């Protein structure tokens, strides 16, 4: 019944996957061994003959290091060994190695495992793909896998949780190349993609959680909370839900304009105790503050095409409507002329769950806003400009060419990005 | 990506290589018998990058020791850690190269090369995933220089897809008496431009100047110079042998450091500057370590970094220090010294911190710079070469081995092209 | 989807066309910068 397969690619994807599955277990009361003393959680966890609950997920990396940590870690019994796939040689921060050279060896094995998970599904909805834009596996392997998934799965829904690179936490000089190459190749294969800017997350951890030097552990816990908010509607049956298809129907007006901006609130430090409890009005107001965004950009300089508000916990519709009405009086929120109905609201009964010993405080109510704004084009522009700086001099291009890539593939990828930026510009013009 | 195969060639190569192995063995808590006696799990985490595990608790360097002359090898075996090396891995001739590149590259060297490749093949076929090779040698001699570059070419033929790394010691009038060093160096530089992926340009001119001027050692010995070499080699390899995020393998390092194929000559730097045994009881804070990156006094290549621009920089901080302080100090240096970093390679300075400091120091900093100022080292070699070549002085030693004048003209022209290439990117703009 | 499968099996064969042919050059250099060695070991026993 309505199953969703989660695919975690590369270090970023695997590590975020660890955070997500840890959170899902806390939310559904599943122990790290798969034991548990609703029923919608079955969309994400299958059940064995021994009454154990197993994530409907595949973890893939071209190097074994990251996944070896999962198979030694606290949740080693949660996953069956065959769903944790690793190669020997990494993609060395090279898209060409991830997509071609190294990727081509493991691709068939990964798809065989995905097929085995799909065979356990009676009503497979589709896939959730987690990966970084910057790493060679995250970029190269993901686009290779996305292409193969479109072939094998017909028109089955594919949603992405993409880690947009940040210099505070960047590991490679070539991350703009990998980012543009993966976006170009995956664009025609993805139905909806949620970008997560590592700088936005780094800044929220620093500002809201008072973490001097945020680590991936800090970043991922916060990311996991946003992913859980988006997936709560699939894993629980509330008063107001949204399936794989309804997300896309409400937020995606055109094929290529499939990049919603996520904004989460509240993000409170596990100290204090007085900084709560925030009302529905307070958390809703926080969604329109650029400081709570998952991607750095300015919505006040763009136009909205769709706004989805996903509430969780002690929330009443009357409280929500009152909050939306006051926000509507703040003229500053501009929508495109061809869009009338702006606000689609969902309420899921379960309050946000936090990791014990984590940085996040336990709150009675939280909210995740998914908005399709033309302001997200600013994130593409930043990436495109960094690509252009290096590409004008063909800096580092030889690393890709040597792996069998052609220079024409770079031109093609960049021209497609120029067309995407042009699309966001054309969409914001009135008739 | 896991194992690195180390090769030591010639007098200098074996001397520096033997010191590298006693330095890293001490850092990894390995005694001269091969037994681990340390007290930190970090020491063993990536032990497999440089050591093979022999039956039981013993660790053996994956090192091949080469010379056309037997004496140096005997001195290594007699040494402190001499017993640690694999008996079968010593490959020595009887006939010597007599500080003649032609004898090492074409005559005597060619006769021994196959016996060396037989030992490198044994080590390579034992590997789960060979990253590539690391060669230590001098460019002023005959074996290290001529045979060393011959080995590079023969290894490259059999392992064309592996990373080729070298630690090449450049000759100086200040420290050696073979009069033909400019010819041996130029003939070797021609080979390295074409055959390696990364070369650490270790300059005896800079090492002598540090010993004499900074360490106030009136008459420096090779032991004094080698203490600076081994400190640098330990620093630049930190990322490869301890668990880390940045430049964790030879390929990732190359991909982040090399923008253009031929511009793969690194200028290493080290702080603080130490003499054999000189404590290190109170010295060096984070701002102090960071400031010595632009300090020409701390460069292992006799070039002023302020006479050029950095294409890419890797900075490795070692010891117990604040990651926040490191990040602040590193950003301050890039902002203050904007003009010494190329604008067309975004986020080109990458930093890593390792908790384990090198021996005798509680805090250290290693710098790996890909600077256009390295042209000063090549210019020095070209002018010394031309002063001799103009008069065809000592050419009989090379022509007598079967060499032709054209090879000399070609090696020189190739090296001048390399200088011209550095100058081109020094003058390039982000227009 | 019919036409999709092929675009990919083309990509992985114009790449594999190249990746092979950049190790074609890798070796042809490496064989010539060896042909010269004999042409030079030549001049050594020929040295009279
Ligand atoms: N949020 C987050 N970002 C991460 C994490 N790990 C890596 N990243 C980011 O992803 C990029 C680096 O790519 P990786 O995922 O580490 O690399 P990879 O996919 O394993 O690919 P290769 O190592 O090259 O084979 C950088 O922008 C990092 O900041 C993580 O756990 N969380
Ligand atoms: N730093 C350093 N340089 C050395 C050492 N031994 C020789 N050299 C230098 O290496 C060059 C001579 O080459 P050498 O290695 O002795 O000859 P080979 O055995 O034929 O390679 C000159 O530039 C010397 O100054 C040493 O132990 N340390
Ligand atoms: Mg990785």
């Amino acid at each position: 019944m309505r199953e969703c397969i989660s695919i975690h690619v590369g270090q970023a994807g695997v590590q975020i996957g660890n955070a997500c599955w840890e959170l899902y277990c806390l939310e559904h009361g599943i122990q790290p061994d798969g034991q548990m003393p609703d029923d919608s959680f079955n969309t994400f966890f299958s059940e064995t003959g021994a009454g154990k609950h197993v994530p409907r997920a595949v973890f893939v990396d071209l190097e074994p290091t990251v996944i070896d940590e999962v198979r030694t870690g606290t949740y080693r019994q949660l996953f069956h060994p065959e769903q944790l796939i690793t190669g020997k040689e990494d993609a060395a921060n090279n898209y060409a190695r991830g997509h071609y050279t190294i990727g081509k060896e493991i691709i068939d094995l990964v798809l065989d495992r995905i097929r085995k998970l799909a065979d356990q599904c009676t009503g497979l909805q589709g896939f959730l793909v987690f990966h970084s834009f910057g790493g060679g596996t995250g970029s190269g392997f993901t686009s290779l896998l996305m292409e193969r998934l479109s072939v094998d799965y017909g028109k089955k829904s594919k949603l992405e949780f993409s880690i947009y690179p940040a210099p505070q936490v960047s590991t490679a000089v070539v991350e703009p190349y990998n980012s543009i190459l993966t976006t170009h190749t995956t664009l025609e294969h993805s139905d909806c993609a949620f970008m997560v800017d590592n700088e936005a997350i780094y800044d929220i951890c620093r500002r809201n959680l008072d973490i001097e030097r945020p680590t991936y552990t800090n970043l991922n816990r916060l990311i996991s909370q946003i992913v859980s908010s988006i997936t709560a509607s699939l894993r629980f049956d509330g008063a107001l839900n949204v399936d794989l298809t309804e997300f896309q129907t409400n937020l995606v007006p055109y094929p290529r304009i499939h990049f919603p901006l996520a904004t989460y609130a509240p993000v409170i430090s596990a100290e204090k105790a007085y900084h709560e409890q925030l009302s529905v009005a307070e958390i809703t107001n926080a969604c329109f503050e650029p400081a709570n965004q998952m991607v750095k950009c300015d919505p006040r300089h763009g136009k909205y095409m769709a706004c989805c508000l996903l509430y969780r916990g002690d929330v009443v519709p009357k409280d929500v409507n009152a909050a939306i009405a006051t926000i509507k009086t703040k003229r500053s929120i501009q929508f495109v002329d061809w869009c009338p109905t702006g606000f689609k609201v969902g309420i899921n009964y379960q309050p946000p769950t936090v990791v014990p010993g984590g940085d996040l405080a336990k709150v009675q109510r939280a909210v995740c806003m998914l908005s399709n704004t033309t302001a997200i084009a600013e994130a593409w522009a930043r990436l495109d400009h960094k690509f252009d700086l290096m590409y004008a001099k063909r800096a580092f291009v030889h690393w890709y060419v040597g792996e069998g890539m052609e220079e024409g593939e770079f031109s093609e990828a960049r021209e497609d990005m120029a067309a995407l930026e042009k699309d966001y510009e054309e969409v914001g013009v009135d008739s | 990506m896991r194992e690195i195969v180390h090769i030591q060639a010639g007098q200098c190569g074996n001397q520096i290589g033997a010191k590298f192995w006693e330095v890293i063995s001490d850092e990894h808590g390995i005694d001269p018998t091969g037994s681990y006696h340390g007290d930190s799990d970090l020491q063993l985490e990536r032990i497999n990058v440089y050591y093979n595990e022999a039956t039981g608790n013993k660790y053996v360097p994956r090192a091949i020791l080469v010379d056309l002359e037997p004496g140096t090898m005997d001195s290594v075996r007699s040494g402190p850690f001499g017993q640690i090396f694999r008996p079968d891995n010593f490959v020595f001739g009887q006939s010597g190269a007599g500080n003649n590149w032609a004898k090492g590259h074409y005559t005597e060297g060619a006769e021994l090369v196959d016996s060396v490749l037989d030992v490198v093949r044994k080590e390579s076929e034992s590997c789960d995933c060979l990253q590539g090779f690391q060669l230590t040698h001098s460019l002023g001699g005959g074996t290290g220089s001529g045979m060393g570059t011959l080995l590079i070419s023969k290894i490259r033929e059999e392992y064309p897809d592996r990373i080729m790394n070298t630690f090449s010691v450049m000759p100086s009038p200040k420290v050696s008496d073979t009069v033909v060093e400019p010819y041996n160096a130029t003939l070797s530089v021609h080979q390295l431009v074409e055959n390696t992926d990364e070369t650490y340009s270790i300059d005896n001119e800079a090492l002598y100047d540090i010993c004499f001027r900074t360490l106030k050692l009136t008459t420096p010995t090779y032991g004094d110079l080698n203490h600076l070499v081994s400190a640098t080699m330990s620093g630049v390899t930190t990322c490869l042998r301890f668990p880390g995020q940045l430049n964790a393998d030879l390929r990732k390092l190359a991909v982040n450091m090399v923008p253009f194929p031929r511009l793969h000559f690194f200028m290493p730097g080290f702080a603080p500057l130490t003499s054999r045994g000189s404590q290190q009881y109170r010295a060096l804070t984070v701002p102090e370590l960071t400031q010595q990156m632009f300090d020409s006094k701390n460069m292992m290549a006799a070039c002023d970094p302020r006479h050029g621009r950095y294409l890419t920089v890797a900075a490795i901080f070692r010891g117990r220090m604040s990651m926040k302080e490191v990040d602040e100090q590193m950003l301050n240096v890039q902002n203050k010294n904007s003009s010494y970093f190329v604008e067309w390679i975004p986020n080109n300075v990458k930093t890593a911190v390792c908790d384990i400091p090198p021996r005798g120091l509680k805090m250290s900093a290693t710098f790996i710079g890909n600077s256009t100022a390295i042209q000063e080292l090549f210019k020095r070699i070209s002018e010394q070469f031309t002063a001799m070549f103009r008069r065809k002085a000592f050419l009989h030693w090379y022509t007598g081995e079967g060499m032709d004048e054209m090879e000399f003209t070609e090696a020189e022209s190739n090296m001048n092209d390399l200088v011209s290439e550095y100058q081109q990117y020094q003058d390039a703009t982000a227009d | 989807i019919k036409m999709a499968k092929e675009k990919l099996a083309q990509k992985m064969e114009s790449n594999k066309e190249n990746r092979e042919a950049h190790f074609a050059a890798m070796l042809e250099r490496l064989q010539e910068k060896d042909k010269h060695a004999e042409e030079v070991r030549k001049n050594k026993e020929l040295k009279e």
